[PDB]
């Protein structure tokens, strides 16, 4: 929320995906994490959208902010 | 306007 | 070379016949098409959603590998579009992929072929976004890249860089671990080897910095700060004639005697290093009378060649 | 090999006139215009900084922040200080905005602060007014939402309310507050506002808000920064943002920089060339910067482009926020902008910031020459790489505002130029995003320089910018920005190109404008014109031509002028052109130029009446766009002569006349609508209203071209291209192809009888072609075209050809067989047409363009190498039409009263022999005069003859059949025939094969005999058979009976 984490998005993002992976119990505050992390980024999460969306659907991962914030990523919404 | 040009002539 | 033309045909002709259509023949397949040369846009463009839709790491890797040296003939808009379309997917495959072999072969695919298009803003800030990656090494492939690509597109680089500069000094300072230190160091002597132009401003108080981590009370920390030294003497250029005393000082200091964690190797590189860069001679026998004596002893001491 | 040959053979009718329908493109609609201009007429300072007495509310430290505006209060006592910090304040607010009313309020009652709101509201009704508070030495503001002032004995704090604050106020204003808890004052005043709108029922967007922190925040008290801190750095950026960087452990990195280095500084802010005024541009070009790549476009003219004072204030504030988030301080504005302290570009402010205060020490100690920075020519070298990449609609670049800081200056201004000029070369949306960028303004002021460099460079941008955006021209005109480029277009050593965009910017700026055609008029443009008329360069000529047109449209004075300089006689000669471009913007003017008579003297009548006879002689014209636009000025004639038309109408149900048989020439023409077109024209001249007059596209069609890059290197020139592979790919067939048949021709000729299919058709076969390389063969009907394959047999194509019943289609012909062919059409009564995708899958028959000829049947020989066309019939003249010209060159006289049965025409020499209905075969050479074209004249039949074809050999033989079937073997370098045969007594039909000496002969009786040159019997196939053809490369033979059944033949 307060700091800049352009900079470290794959030092944090890999091993979100990581723990996802190998964790189902922290799914929902990892996914948390990332969406607030996606919020944060902005556009510069695109090149994350295709590694972590199929993680989500071999996981059947469906977290509503963060879907919402994709959607509004691809489509070029700003809010 | 709202920047300064100079050299303009 | 009777027909070499009769052999390409035919060899092409065999290939496209295999891969209009297991595993281990499709990695040999892939092999193939990497070895040598060939006479190939749709094949490209169809390997491209190959390797995406291919959970088998080995074909990943087979089919990154053979991209990349099948794009080596890299003027035509849709041509340059193409390229430009297939190096923004390997690049994302070489920043997102979990695997962290398939991304450093990726990251060390991209030569110095792909300058031009990697030049490009969302190209820069895909490498940008990579420098902070958990491999260590593909840190310092990507930093390597990043400063060696300072002089194409300066605006964008030399900041990111000074940003780095900034982070890796911080962490020598501060950081009291040894890995931690001796990555950063690694990180510093890369810098410093790909981009002088941003670091020749910087070079005294990198200097300073690491003068007082050699004042300091692991070897490969002390190891990575001779070399990064010794690359900083060259791209000073007599710039560090001020410090040299001080660096001949510590440095004969931390040469006599084995009982130094540092290799006598790097230490006499970097000696020689700075020798060159400062102009630096006759001077220093007169300062230290025991230098002589020293480097002749290890005519006799040291047994490596180097 | 034979793709050499292949490879240099011309492409008739394949060109952007042709391809591409003939058409304005629409115009966008282009937001980039300001809306309105809003300025800030006067500025309230109110200072409640409560000199040497403490707020009670914080127990500041006994170091504490004791600079305020740079001022220490406590150094000259509390009223001198007072109004010594209020007149630096006002003076600093000056900086940004000079021309503004500046009222002080030191530690005013609630009663001064409503007069001044009231008399600063009366000064300006209708502007934005600043507010300015600075509550430091007053408690912090309720959540009542109040404002703690002074009373007059100075003994208590007095409230004041917010809504009562903005009542006093109007809607346009601005509000800068500087205190502890300034959150809670914007979250009252836009719950008052809401208040506000809930009572108008039963002005929040108009108000601009600025808060020093959030509610819950309070302002630092840090002893080395200013107390004054968010109004230091909405004031000063430049200055607090070199003391926060000194702070910064950024400064290991330059040892021997000081707080009291920064002091000593040397520059101004307002000399861009020292030190201090770099740094301002600078930091204004990457506030700027950051502003327009964060926040949306809307917001961004809204507030960065609206006035200087607010755009001033939000690019301080921008730093102000990434300051006071170091120090956990939250500015606040009124419009929510999303957080900018994470951009990238402050790193590279950073980075400037660094490299020009390094050389400080020597600049104030030594006294070296202060080095300008690097950034702008690092930026630009950035925007450089990104257009050499960025073709593709990818994300914008973020040097735009940085390209427009440059422009200001000189320095790099002819490089910014350059490259702005190559990125609006992008298209259109790259110019529609240097507009709304705000480029607009600096670009109209560039015309004001004399340097002559800058000319090519601003005539392309202004190019650029009037493709696309049309409303341009009052601006110029307005600036008087259009005798620049009259200065231009009047300079011959000026290169071709640019005085042609001129001429282009020119033609646009009195495109339907009578301003700009009388400024243009008083600027000399028609002589100017004039004198650049006959320049060798065809789009130079075609552009003058239309701002000639354009000039005296609906402007007697123009045409005045152009009567006194003559322009009407110096612009028949490009009625002649070779380009049809230029001769259908010739006819365009002289059109306009007919049009606006307005009934003058009877000079203007007889002078009008010659342009009348010279246009009407330009009906045979092969170009329908030419014929469309002579239309169009016939219809500009009518207008000006209704009366005159209707008259000559009605008499027949000599000027008028011969231009109403014009008319009906234009009528009966072979293209659909320049035929509908004249058709409308002439039915509204039955009825006798304003809007039977039709305006074709033809301008804004040739303005498009301005609009598409011209700077890259063309597709074709290209060697990577899918379009060149595909055309290498169908050379090296048509070479197989050619390889085959000869292999096939060496090993000789056997007798054909096996026939690949038998099909029937709806209408006799008149005449089959096949496509030389692609098995299509075309077979027209009377009144359709047949596409047929021999090799999948199956009906592709049912094609209409569109001519009465009395007509019949005559020959066919296949242009550009090697490649993307197309396909001749010619009609027995003249009419020649162009068919495109007629064997195509997902595309329909599309006619490239047609043209009466002339004016037997029809013969024609096309030939592919010169390009040239030639139709030949009843009438005793041969035509030859230029396809690259769509104008006929030659008109060779036959010397004979018989029709012209047949005719051909010999490779690489002018061998136009013809056949004739007497029986006799003339032989022309083009070379010579036309008296002497006629070289043989040998008479030894009396027949018409079936088909006089020609051999493409060297040793040329004209094989001369007629009627009686008796074969006669001329030469053109002897007097009589080598050979004579007699073959059938009634013959019908005959082909031969240029390759295969096989003559294919008819016969009534269902006999089909193929025989040799030598009359050697080969063939004679038994089943009026009025078609025969023979393949070009394979030994293929076609043979239609009466009967509608169509046949090919194959040797085994």
């Amino acid at each position: 929320e307060s700091l800049d984490f352009t900079d470290y998005a794959s030092r944090i993002i890999h091993p979100i995906v990581r723990t996802l992976d190998q964790s189902p119990e922290l799914r929902s505050t990892a996914m948390d994490t990332l969406s607030s992390l996606v919020f944060q980024l902005g556009k510069k999460y695109q090149i994350f959208i295709p590694m972590v969306n199929k993680v989500l659907v071999r996981h059947r991962i469906n977290h509503q902010r963060y879907d919402v914030l994709i959607c509004r990523i691809v489509k070029g919404y700003t809010l | 306007r709202v920047f300064f040009m100079d050299d303009v002539e | 070379p009777q027909l070499k033309k009769d052999i390409q045909d035919g060899l092409l002709k065999m290939l496209s016949l295999v891969l209009m259509h297991d595993v281990g023949s499709i990695t040999l397949a892939l092999r193939t098409l990497g070895s040598f040369e060939f006479e190939l846009t749709q094949f490209v463009r169809h390997c491209a959603d190959h390797f995406l839709n291919s959970e088998h790491k080995e074909i990943r890797m087979e089919a990154a590998r053979t991209c990349s040296r099948l794009l080596t003939p890299s003027v035509s808009q849709t041509a340059v579009q193409v390229v430009a379309d297939v190096l923004s997917k390997l690049l994302v495959v070489g920043i997102t992929d979990p695997d962290p072999d398939i991304r450093y072969c990726v990251l060390a695919s991209l030569d110095e072929r792909f300058d031009a298009h990697l030049a490009q803003a969302e190209n820069l800030q895909a490498l940008f976004v990579a420098l902070n990656d958990q491999v260590f090494e593909i840190r310092e492939l990507a930093i390597c890249t990043v400063g060696r690509l300072s002089s194409m597109n300066p605006a964008f680089v030399m900041p990111f860089l000074r940003k780095m500069l900034i982070q890796i000094l911080t962490e020598l300072e501060h950081s009291g671990i040894g890995r931690i230190k001796e990555q950063s160091a690694r990180m510093l002597g890369h810098l410093v080897s790909n981009a002088p132009r941003l670091i020749r401003p910087y070079m005294e108080p990198i200097l300073k910095a690491l003068i007082l981590k050699l004042k300091d009370p692991n070897p490969g920390v002390i190891n990575n700060v001779l070399a990064t030294i010794g690359e900083l003497a060259q791209v000073s250029g007599l710039e560090m004639r001020k410090w040299v005393d001080e660096l001949f000082i510590i440095i004969m200091d931390m040469l006599q005697d084995s009982s130094l964690l540092a290799k006598r190797q790097v230490a006499l590189w970097t000696l020689g290093q700075l020798v060159a860069s400062t102009g630096y001679v006759v001077e220093p026998y007169r300062k230290y009378p025991t230098l002589l004596e020293v480097l002749l002893n290890f005519l006799k001491t040291e047994q490596n060649q180097g | 090999e034979a793709d050499l040959t292949d490879w240099n053979l011309p492409l008739a009718f394949m060109k952007k006139r042709h391809c591409e329908k003939i058409e304005g493109s629409k115009s966008l609609a282009q937001s980039w215009r300001m809306k309105d201009r809003m300025k800030t007429v006067s500025v309230a300072l109110v200072l409640c900084l409560n000199v040497g007495v403490d707020p009670p509310d914080v127990v500041k430290t006994t170091p504490c922040a004791r600079l305020e505006c740079w001022i220490d209060p406590l150094s000259m006592g509390p009223q001198k200080a007072l109004e010594t910090i209020g007149a630096n304040l006002q003076k600093q607010y000056e900086n940004w905005q000079p021309r503004a009313r500046y009222k002080q309020s030191l530690d005013p009652t609630v009663d001064e602060v409503k007069k001044l709101c009231t008399s600063l509201r009366r000064n300006a009704k209708e502007e934005r007014v600043l507010f300015h508070y600075n509550g430091h030495g007053v408690p912090r503001p309720t959540v009542n939402g109040e404002v703690w002032v002074f009373n007059k004995n100075y003994t208590q704090y007095i409230p004041l309310s917010i809504y009562d604050l903005q009542t006093w106020m109007g809607s346009p204003s601005i509000f800068v507050y500087d205190c502890s808890n300034a959150g809670l004052i914007v979250k009252s005043f836009k719950q008052f506002a809401l208040q506000r709108e809930q009572e108008l029922e039963v002005s929040m967007k108009n108000c601009i808000q600025l808060a020093a922190c959030e509610a819950t925040e309070l302002l630092p008290m840090i002893p080395d920064l200013p107390a004054d801190l968010f109004t230091s750095c909405l004031t000063t950026p430049i200055k607090i943002a070199l003391r926060w960087f000194c702070m910064q452990k950024c400064v290991s990195l330059v040892p021997g920089v000081t707080l009291d280095l920064i002091e000593k500084i040397p520059g101004r802010l307002n000399d861009r060339r020292t030190p201090l005024g770099e740094l301002n541009w600078i930091f204004t070009a990457i506030t700027d910067t950051i502003a327009w790549n964060v926040l949306p476009r809307d917001l961004f003219q809204k507030l960065f482009r609206q006035d200087l004072l607010v755009a001033s204030l939000f690019r301080n504030f921008l730093l102000a926020e990434r300051i006071m988030r170091s120090y956990n301080c939250t500015p606040v504005s009124s419009p929510r902008l999303p957080p900018t302290y994470m951009h990238a570009m402050w790193q590279a402010w950073d980075l400037a910031v660094d490299i020009c205060l390094s050389q400080l020490p020597t600049i104030i100690e030594e006294g070296t020459a202060f080095r300008h920075s690097p950034f702008f020519a690092e930026q630009l070298t950035a925007f450089q790489v990104w257009l050499t990449m960025g073709v593709e609609n990818r994300n914008p670049p973020e040097q735009l505002p940085i390209v427009l800081q440059v422009l200001l200056s000189q320095v790099h201004r002819l490089r910014a130029l350059d490259l702005l000029g190559r990125f609006l070369d992008l298209g259109p949306w790259a110019v529609s995003l240097a507009l709304s960028v705000g480029i607009f303004p600096y670009v109209l002021k560039l015309l004001q320089s004399s340097a002559r460099e800058l000319r090519p460079l601003l005539v392309f941008i202004w190019a650029k910018i009037l493709a696309v955006d049309s409303s341009c021209q009052a601006d110029l005109v307005k600036d008087n920005g259009h005798k620049y480029f009259l200065s231009v277009l009047a300079d011959p050593y000026m290169p071709a190109e640019h005085r042609t965009m001129t001429a282009f910017i020119l033609a646009v700026i009195v495109n339907s404008y009578h301003t700009g055609q009388e400024a243009c008029l008083q600027g000399n443009l028609i002589a100017i014109c004039l004198e650049q008329l006959n320049d060798p360069h065809p789009l130079l000529r075609q552009w003058v031509a239309i701002c000639l047109g354009r000039i005296w449209q609906n402007f007697d004075s123009a045409r005045w002028c152009g009567v006194r300089d003559s322009a009407h006689e110096k612009l028949y000669s490009l009625l002649s052109d070779p380009i049809p471009e230029v001769r259908c913007a010739a006819v365009f003017a002289l059109g306009t130029f007919v049009g606006n008579s307005a009934e003058r003297t009877d000079h203007s009548t007889t002078i009008d009446h010659n342009v009348a006879m010279m246009l009407a002689q330009l009906v045979s014209d092969g170009s329908p766009m030419v014929r469309k636009e002579l239309v169009v000025a016939l219809s500009h004639l009518v207008v000006q002569y209704e009366s005159n038309f209707c008259t000559v109408a009605l008499q027949f149900i000599s000027v008028y006349t011969q231009i109403w048989r014009v008319l009906l020439h234009l009528a009966a023409d072979p293209y659909p609508e320049v035929s509908d077109v004249a058709m409308k024209v002439l039915n509204s001249i039955a009825y006798k209203f304003i809007s039977a007059t039709v305006q074709t596209g033809f301008c804004d069609w040739s303005a498009r071209y301005f609009a598409q890059p011209v700077m890259k290197i063309p597709e074709e020139h290209d060697l990577e291209s899918q379009i060149r592979k595909e055309r290498e790919w169908r050379f090296l067939r048509n070479s197989r192809v050619r390889r085959q048949a000869q292999q096939v021709i060496q090993k000789g000729i056997t007798r054909l009888d096996d026939q690949i299919f038998l099909n029937r058709n709806p209408g006799v076969p008149s005449v089959v072609k096949f496509h030389p390389f692609t098995p299509c063969i075309a077979v027209a009907d009377k009144d359709s075209i047949c596409f047929w394959d021999w090799e999948k047999g199956e009906k592709l194509d049912y094609f209409h050809n569109g001519n009465p019943r009395y007509t019949r289609v005559t020959a066919m012909e296949y242009l550009n067989g090697q490649d993307c062919s197309l396909l001749l059409t010619a009609t027995d009564d003249g009419a020649i047409r162009v068919w495109k995708n007629f064997a195509d899958l997902e595309k329909n028959p599309e006619m490239v363009t047609a043209w009466q000829g002339l004016s037997a049947g029809m013969v024609v020989d096309w030939e592919q190498e010169t390009g040239l066309l030639m139709s030949s019939g009843d009438v005793r003249i041969v035509r030859i039409w230029d396809t690259d010209r769509e104008m006929k060159v030659q008109d060779i006289p036959t010397g004979a009263d018989s029709c012209v049965t047949s005719l051909s025409c010999d490779s690489h020499r002018s061998l136009i022999v013809a056949g004739l209905g007497d029986g006799s075969i003339r032989v022309y050479d083009r070379r010579m005069a036309l008296s002497e074209c006629r070289v043989m004249t040998y008479r030894e039949h009396t027949a018409w003859v079936v088909k006089a074809s020609l051999q493409k050999r060297p040793d040329g033989h004209i094989v001369s059949v007629s009627v009686n079937g008796d074969v006669r073997i001329f030469d053109p370098r002897m007097p009589e025939s080598v050979n004579v045969l007699q073959i059938v007594k009634g013959l019908t039909a005959l082909d031969i094969h240029p390759q295969a000496d096989l003559i294919a002969c008819g016969s009534v009786n269902q006999f089909t005999a193929i025989y040799n040159s030598s009359g050697e019997l080969i063939n004679n196939i038994k089943y009026a058979i009025s078609c025969l053809a023979f393949h070009p490369h394979w030994p293929h033979l076609a043979v239609g009976s009466n009967d509608y059944y169509i046949s090919v033949y194959s040797v085994e």
